[PDB]
């Protein structure tokens, strides 16, 4: 069948192309809900993830973008203290104390 | 104890640790790091010149490693079970995002949030654009980077402002920038170097699409031609045996033999030899998009039909004899268009794609517009009949039918060989 | 053989078993061979080359040994344009003047390449003054009949010719078989 | 067909060979606008090219 | 060298035009990484008309 210009149109039609816009900035992972599940499971969980995906899907910049909304508790202050001239121990300390 | 700087583990505890798994492999840290997960615990490594170094109790791990990376460098990461025993979450992402205004909505705040100056149509032709790189009308690609990069490419041309005349002019820049192979090839094409015909009819000749692998995004027609003679069941690909054949062609060549031995059976083994030939090619054929242009290229062969040259043919075919997607479909079509437009169009040049391929066809605003004004026809088929009948501008069924003249050739080709047999035997 | 050069020889073969059907498949083996030559032949330019020499072997046409041959050949029969034209020409050209110019030697070469035909000054001077000729042809029936020096068409044509030796060929390959019965 | 040698002369005539020639230097990528203009794109954007 | 200085890593603020043969670049550009950094492709025509 021959297809009609308008069975071929696809692009979508522009209006106003002078008018600027103010969209409000999407969530992180917008259109990537698997991924965006996937993270949450793991960080409800403490689970050790990894992002797969093609190159260039911004996967590293979302992936700080999302984390630093998160809230975490606050992580005990850890510190390397020498117990000896020679001998060095980890010490954890509540946070603030260190 | 001063001495001691401060890690990725150490600046990390407590949270969270966002690593490479192409640099972990690449630097054979991967082990390492793995015997540091499994263990929990890790001391910062010292020189192995020191004579001694301190005592340090091993760090402790208390962070989440979220290791980002290509399915490539996972595949080729993940071999190891202690991979999947340690890192068991997988946040995959989709390469496309269904194309919704609420997906274009989210493209636009998120452009804006990256600091562009957006106007309704630069965000429309931007949308448009990740559709095209998707392939697909209704998805877009999900790759924000590359969209961002084609936005950052229309601020420079637009002033800082991303007007849909400034993404135009982007995306023809980036064409162009990349335009030279194929500006040599429709030069020799004009020059007469490599001969296409894109007017008039021809027996056993068709303009396939093929896509240049050097660059896959960049296609052109290769006329195609099969000839037919009397004999062995045997088709042919003169591409394939001399080498020139993908492992998927070679598949597209012996299905159009099941075919053409299956579909016409007035005689035992079909009685033709049919050659296909990608020629003045010179160059490996990967696809089975040659599938409907060979079998309409073997039809005509057989039945002495001439084909219409105006048209080019793409697309896959199973020997059921029904046409098949196709992948790189608009780069195909345009290159088919942009090779007419320098021969100059005339009116009825076009393109025959499968039905299937409907869903991908996301055309330039210049083939579009030559659609529109009737220079430039698109032919969608389901079926390799509706293909050779849209060619050789006959109908398969009636007297003087296409089909009827194949049958007339297929048995003139019979009766060649059935003589020689004869003349042999007396 | 060259990977392309496989293509050219069935393309060859695909020309000449469509081409010439009077007979089931075609009842001659041409045997083509590049004699003295001891290494690997990669292009399609002698597809024209090869083509001519197996209408002339099928149809005892003695091809003229003055022209040289260049040129690629598709299936439909029609001659194709080749790189290094300039190269071939003038070391045919260096050749017939190391044995002598006789003022017909030459080489046929397709259509296509005149734009590409930038020739040295003595091979321009040699065919200005008549001691070099150089042919133009788009199908290798022109090639054919510019070598063995005789129109196809017409009675005592080429095509003719080469239908005759055709059917000498397989009336031995018939009569093989009709001893072999009987 | 016999190509003549009006058909195959392809050199540019040559009339005053003994003239010495004074032409000014070409604009940089004469003859190459898809790089300058591809060079001044990424000029004007601070893009690495 | 036992610590060296504590030296700052020094801003980029230039413009990288690598320059080379194709073959150098598609043996260069099959990683992703390129074709983010380096965008802006200025190729020449090996012939002039």
């Amino acid at each position: 069948m021959r297809l009609s210009y308008e069975a071929l149109e696809w692009r979508t039609p522009i209006e106003n192309s002078t008018e600027p816009v103010s969209l409000p900035p999407p969530p992180p992972f917008f259109g990537q809900e698997r991924a965006r599940e996937a993270l949450e499971l793991a960080i409800r969980g403490g689970f050790h993830a990894y992002l797969v995906g093609p190159p260039s899907l911004g996967k590293h910049e979302a992936l700080l973008a999302y984390l630093s909304t998160q809230s975490v508790e606050t992580p005990p202050d850890l510190l390397y203290v020498p117990l000896s001239e020679r001998k060095v121990a980890v010490l954890t300390l509540p946070s603030g104390q260190e | 104890v001063s001495l001691i700087r401060p890690g990725a583990v150490h600046r990390a505890q407590g949270g969270y640790l966002i690593l490479d798994a192409l640099s972990l492999k690449r630097e054979g840290t991967w082990e390492a790091f793995k015997r540091a997960l499994r263990n929990g615990q890790v001391e910062p490594v010292t020189e192995p010149q020191a004579p001694a170094g301190l005592e340090v109790e091993p760090f402790p791990i208390q962070m989440q490693v979220i290791l980002v990376g290509t399915p490539e460098a996972f595949e080729g990461l993940e071999e190891d079970p202690a991979f999947s025993e340690l890192f068991r979450i997988r946040a995959e992402f989709s390469p496309t995002l269904p194309a919704s205004p609420e997906n274009c909505t989210a493209l636009g705040g998120w452009l804006l949030a990256q600091g562009f100056q957006l106007t309704q149509g630069g965000l429309t032709r931007l949308y448009d654009e990740a559709r095209r790189m998707a392939e697909q009308r209704d998805r877009m690609d999900a790759r924000l980077v590359e969209i961002r990069a084609l936005a950052e490419e229309a601020a420079v041309l637009g002033g800082g402002l991303l007007t849909a005349e400034s993404v135009e002019q982007a995306i023809a820049a980036r064409e162009h920038r990349s335009f030279l192979s194929e500006e040599e090839f429709l030069r020799a094409v004009q020059e007469g170097v490599i001969r296409l015909r894109t007017t008039g009819r021809a027996v056993g000749e068709v303009n396939s699409l093929v896509v240049v692998e050097a660059a896959p995004y960049w296609g052109r027609p290769a006329r195609l031609t099969a000839r037919a003679a009397p004999g062995r069941d045997h088709l042919i690909s003169i591409d394939r045996e001399a080498g020139l054949g993908g492992q998927i062609f070679h598949k597209a060549v012996l299905t159009l033999a099941g075919y053409l031995r299956s579909r016409y059976i007035e005689h035992g083994s079909l009685p033709v030899t049919i050659s296909l030939a990608f020629e003045q090619n010179y160059v490996s054929i990967e696809g089975d998009s040659a599938g409907l242009a060979e079998l309409v290229a073997a039809l005509s062969a057989i039945g002495n039909l001439p084909l219409r040259q105006d048209l080019a043919v793409t697309g896959a075919v199973d020997q059921t004899g029904k046409v098949l997607a196709v992948g790189a479909i608009n780069a195909k079509v345009e290159g088919f268009f942009r090779v007419c437009k320098a021969l100059g169009l005339s009116g009825t040049q076009g393109v025959i794609l499968p039905e299937a391929n409907l869903a991908n066809l996301t055309l330039r605003a210049e083939v579009l517009e030559a659609v529109r004004a009737g220079q430039f026809h698109i032919y969608a088929v389901e079926t390799a009949e509706q293909a050779l009948e849209i060619l050789a501008g006959a109908r398969m069924e009636g007297f003087r039918g296409l089909q009827e003249k194949i049958r007339a050739g297929l048995e003139a080709f019979a009766r060649l060989e059935e003589g020689h047999d004869k003349e042999d035997r007396e």
